[PDB]
């Protein structure tokens, strides 16, 4: 199992950014996936999660109307789209996989593998 | 509405024998890898000797001396290549030594006066020359006399000593008077609390490795602070020492499976079985942490709902 | 509507013959009241298996019944000459009793 | 007892909704009710699975020679132990399965009961597990039903007129 | 146990006929009874059934409004009345008894004894 | 919990209806619900009844002389086996009985629930297990309630007027 | 609404001891017909002899020779009418023979040289003349000598042979020197793996049928490929052959019930019980397919609902 | 499933009501439902508690010396007996606890169901375990709800007007 | 445990009387209490009961609107107040304690200790 993140970079406030997490080593269409961010020096904050088929998406309240999640099960890549970026969105974004093998594909109760993370920053 | 799957599983319940469910998990382990693993437990392979033969000191398994174990695997190809013998309580001595878990032998200084030691027979050929069990000492006459032996050996340690001795039943009366002197022998081994007197019986017996006589193996346990007195006027296969006795998790298993390198918690004569499941059907003989034995071939637990395809 | 049964099943003596009575979810899968009747030519039917896997008193133990979802099966073991007849399956559909088309067993 | 089918194609959970409003047919899956059912089934499995049997030295169960009372007693003890544990294995499986069926049917009724209370006098049960909402529902209104934030008073006047 | 049927005969289409099944050898008021017909050469078709007290009657759809069932528990006889007879009613009619002894008297789940049957025929 | 009596004289089934319309008092018995309850009770009995204990040669259980350890151990083993199976017999009976009571009370509520949904806003629950239909019901209308083919729309307008 | 019955039954449940239900079925069989049926199992009535007496060849039950069974019914009126005897392990020999299921005896050719065979005693009167057990051969001196017997009998078959032999303990020393010659006798019967040696003991014993002496009965099993050697210088009740040993469903039961003609799957000392029910209270001793034994007198299963007369 | 709290301060029973009418907030406790739950729990405890094990002379379970087969068999028998009774102790406790939880939750729904039927079309369910009575209730009217003597017809006309 | 009654005496019909039962030897605020009366020569009749906190009071129908019950858990005394007294109220009044120790404080299922009783009489 290996998750590789990409797309991190500097974006002006109010801008947009697209992050891709390429996953190999497991059946991507069976397990749910999530995005978790950690601000520099602060704790971990959940962002979003997606089901195995991609039909069910769950977002956090501080992210709900701004960031969206998606999958391309053919390409085995997980995508997170940033639409309206604020000063509090500067964090390191990880892509995680549902580590459970009990009715996997609905929600991520725990995250067994994590990516190295991509850092996005907003500033003038 | 709720979900349904196309390929459900049949599961038993109180109301009826078969109800389809979305998924189920088997609760009976009915498979074995066919091999015994040696990582978590110490496995000792008695390829050609039994526990008693290794305990007694058979010539062809001197390799098993001072060998500890957590499970002695006995093979059906084990055979004896020494003087013919029997144990009046074979299952007791096998069980007692196997649960001890150590074939550790400390040779005591036994003073036998007026007899010739280190006897042997052609049945036990140690190399080119005739020999005997390594942990048993055969006593014969010294010239033309067999003085009544009265030896003693006290206990000053803090563990129990197991003494294995024996009585030789010769085939003919001429053999008795040729080996020992008394026409009727007697062997008495007693502690401060228990006594054991055995009178050898003279008679012809089936022919095993050239010998028509037999040896009867007996054991005595001496607790700390006790004393052992061996008294005999003939027919004594004297002990050379004592075996250290320990309690622990040690047993003996009769299997023909080979031993491999893995990490399996339980051992079965059919191999090593996984321990995740609650019940198993492979074998009723087990060692370690493994599921209980049930007669059932399958047992499915419903991890899901009814599976009606296309109270609530 | 009605239960579905094969037109005919044939087997050599000593073999095993299985008759399938496929029903819906209210007929066979909703209850355990499936019954099997054997009708010799020109004679009234007789019961061989009442309730999925039960036998009356006076029927050979060769006959057996089973249920798998919406299909009920009757297994005739040790097939012999006196087993050559038409076999019907009955089921309970909530407000009525349904009978199968009828399977004619021929012994080679 | 009102749902008489199972929606194959519900692949994002165990329970959920589908609707037909003016915008069009939709499908959604409930997650609070699904994980409640999975957690309880998961907890049941863990309790059954626990390994607490650790036996090292036991009696001999296979015999080569033929002996008398002692050998027969050993065979009797092991046979008695096996029958008792085999019966316990059957009853445990039978009991935990019937609880699993009842715990899954209850979770569907619980979801149905709470959706009924949400549409206070704005919907009518239609026999099967579906409601008839008597006012114009858009996609947002149906979403508020699933979220739990459905205000029954804004649509009340126009619903009561349509009902009667 | 013995069930004897009677009343079979030739009837013109649109006519009427009454079949009686005399039952002896068992408590007639305890067990449900049924009529089952078999067309010549074709399979078996259920017709009607009646409860132990006679208060509950169940009929097939192709028979519902035309044929009725009745009992006289005093006389131990089961009666089936034909009111409107069509060309498809030509069959051999059997009277059967509920063979079960578990809460008998409600419905006939299986039919242990069968009568020899009475043949009714309609024609010009 | 609303039915507080048992209709002696209901001799054509376990569940059913009785009505009082303008034509007169009537009585009827349900058959789908009755056979569902009997089938489940029948299936429970079969599972308990199965004979799977076949023992040929066992230890001796009665003794004439007085011996020591071996005789006492044999008595201990049989006493242990009897107590364990006696406890299993009590729990099995207690468990299957409580399921039978709950199974039978549920089947009555299931019948009540489906009859309630059939008369969608044309009847009012009256505390006990009886409905008050607010429109003229003849014998045919009551029969359609039992059959399952009750059209709630033809009687709806005149029922809603009587209700309010 | 639901139905009610006027005469309900009281049934136990988890919540309370008594709840009325419409009907219930008893799950404990507490009755017996008082008779044993013989159709599905083979029943052998040992009216006057025990299994050991029939095995040994008592004069008054020569009818039981070569008789197979599926259940030996032992009656309390069984009595012995031969030379007084004892078996050191009576329960082992009884259990071993009963589970064998056949009293089939094949007479081997045993060559005894220098002794007189076919001995007898007034205790066992076969007809007008004194006799002995039919399956045991008594050896006495031939003139004025008792040569040391060394006989052998190998195994070439594919089944285990059971040899029943014995040692005669005479009452007085004069009886020993009158019957045999040696003052102290000895009997050794050994196979290639096991040895059994018995020295007779001289002493007075209670008076049974005129004899103050006794006979000690022993048994030896010879596996295929094995050999049996009988060595004795006195006091040997030699065997006349071997009994063929089989495994199967055969046991022994102590009952006084008569045997009748019916088809009952299980047999109990109080009679034959029906097998439809899951539990029974008649007896803890059973043979065949029959319910388990419970202490309870009654156990009712509720086949119906609550019975309130005149959730839901 | 609608009550999502437990009223600490309800110290005169296990179940009850509290109201907010024009007179003011009040509190009361139900007694028929409380004693029904306590009786069933009391009956369960009595059945478990009964002492029916009376053993006088049994085998020896502790050993000083080391023996062979007989000593090992005695240890095997006692270990087998302890494991079987330990498993029976766990399952019995687990089974009777799950029945106690359901029983107690059922008794609350039973009280809720009967209070709902009492206010026939004069109240509506408000999601949680509380009703909204659409007519002026004084203290006496609320008391009649608890007693069981609430006449739904005197308040019906003014309730139906407020509802619609 | 000891319950002592007081207040009994002669009262004219339509009068009032107050009975006090002093209880010592147990935690008075844990157990429910009751008043039970026995007419001279006749059987026992239940009058009233009160919960542990005093918030719940239960009265008999022949007493309901006339007699009331109360507690003072500080003073460990149980009070019964008579408001309208009739000719049928002449009896010996006992104060009883809930003898159970299973969820005590709700109702008195049985009365383990009883007082010696106080006799009230009404007459001209």
């Amino acid at each position: 199992v290996q998750l590789l993140e990409s797309g991190g970079g500097l974006v002006q406030p109010g801008g947009s950014l697209r992050l891709s997490c390429a996953a190999s080593g497991f059946t991507f269409s069976t397990y749910a996936m999530s995005w978790v961010r950690q601000a520099p020096g602060k704790g971990l904050e959940w962002v979003s999660t997606i089901s195995g088929s991609g039909g069910s998406t769950y977002d956090a309240e501080s992210v709900k109307g701004r960031f969206t999640i998606s999958r391309d099960n053919s390409k085995n890549t997980l995508y997170l789209q940033m639409n309206s970026l604020r000063a509090e969105d500067t964090a390191v974004y990880y892509c995680a996989k549902e580590g459970g093998d009990f009715w996997s594909g609905y929600y991520a109760n725990w995250f067994d593998p994590w990516g190295q993370g991509t850092l996005v920053t907003v500033s003038s | 509405g709720h979900h349904a799957v196309p390929n459900g599983t049949i599961v038993k319940t109180i109301t009826d024998d078969q109800i389809e469910v979305t998924n189920a998990t088997e609760l009976v382990q009915s498979s074995s890898t066919g091999k015994i693993c040696n990582n978590p437990h110490r496995i000792l392979d008695g390829r050609d000797c039994t526990l008693i033969d290794a305990l007694l000191g058979d010539p062809h398994c001197d390799v098993f001396q001072d060998e500890t174990w957590d499970l002695y695997v006995e093979r059906s190809s084990a055979f004896s290549n020494c003087y013919p013998y029997d144990v009046p309580d074979y299952a007791s001595l096998r069980s007692l030594v196997a649960s001890s878990g150590t074939l550790e032998f400390i040779t005591e200084g036994f003073t036998w006066t007026g007899v010739t030691q280190n006897g042997g027979s052609n049945a036990c050929k140690r190399g080119p020359a005739s020999g005997f069990f390594s942990r048993l000492n055969w006593l014969t006459k010294s010239g033309s006399a067999y003085p009544v032996l009265n030896v003693t050996m006290p206990n000053n340690d803090n563990f129990d000593k197991l003494y294995v001795w024996g009585v030789h039943h010769p085939s003919t009366n001429q053999e008795q008077t040729n080996l020992y002197v008394q026409a009727s022998g007697r062997v008495t081994v007693s502690t401060r609390r228990s006594q054991q007197t055995i009178i050898p019986n003279i008679g012809s017996r089936p022919w095993v490795r050239g010998q028509s006589g037999r040896i009867s193996i007996y054991w005595t346990i001496v607790k700390p602070g006790d004393v052992l007195v061996i008294n005999s006027n003939g027919n004594l296969i004297a002990p050379r020492g004592y075996f250290k006795m320990r309690t622990g998790k040690s047993s003996i298993m009769r299997s023909d499976a080979p031993i491999d390198t893995c990490i399996s918690e339980c051992i079965t004569p059919n191999g090593s079985i996984p321990n995740d499941k609650p019940f198993q059907n492979v074998n009723k003989i087990t060692y370690g942490a493994c599921p209980k034995y049930v007669k059932q071939s399958t047992l499915k637990l419903a991890t899901g709902m009814r599976n009606v395809p296309e109270k609530a | 509507s009605a239960l579905t049964q094969p037109r005919s099943v044939s087997g050599s003596p000593g073999q095993s013959v299985t008759i399938s009575c496929t029903g819906t979810r209210s007929d066979v899968g909703g209850y355990n009241y499936v019954s099997w009747y054997q009708q010799h030519p020109g004679k009234a039917p007789k019961v061989i298996i009442y309730d999925v896997k039960k036998r009356p008193s006076g029927v050979p133990d060769r006959f057996s019944g089973s249920k798998s979802g919406n299909t009920a099966s009757l297994t005739i073991s040790g097939l012999q000459a006196e087993d050559e007849a038409d076999y019907y399956c009955s089921a309970f559909a909530g407000s009525h009793t349904l009978f199968g088309g009828g399977t004619k067993v021929t012994v080679l | 007892g009102f749902i008489e089918n199972g929606w194959e194609g519900m692949i994002d959970g165990w329970y959920g909704f589908r609707h037909q409003n003016s915008e069009g047919t939709g499908q959604a899956a409930d997650l609070k009710s699904t994980q409640a059912a999975i957690d309880q089934i998961n907890g049941k499995l863990n309790r059954v699975i626990e390994k607490t049997n650790e036996k090292f030295h036991q009696i001999e169960k296979e015999f080569s020679e033929v002996e008398g009372r002692i050998q027969d007693l050993e065979k009797y003890v092991e046979d008695t132990k096996i029958d008792l544990w085999s019966y316990n294995a059957e009853l445990l499986v039978a009991l935990e399965n019937q609880h699993t069926i009842d715990l899954t049917d209850s979770e569907m009724n619980k979801l149905f009961e709470k959706t009924r209370r949400q549409l206070r006098e704005n919907a009518e049960d239609m026999g099967n597990g579906c409601f008839k909402i008597y006012h114009k529902c858009d996609n947002a209104c149906i979403e508020s039903i699933r979220n739990g934030t459905y205000d029954h008073d804004i649509y009340r006047d126009e619903a009561l007129n349509n009902r009667f």
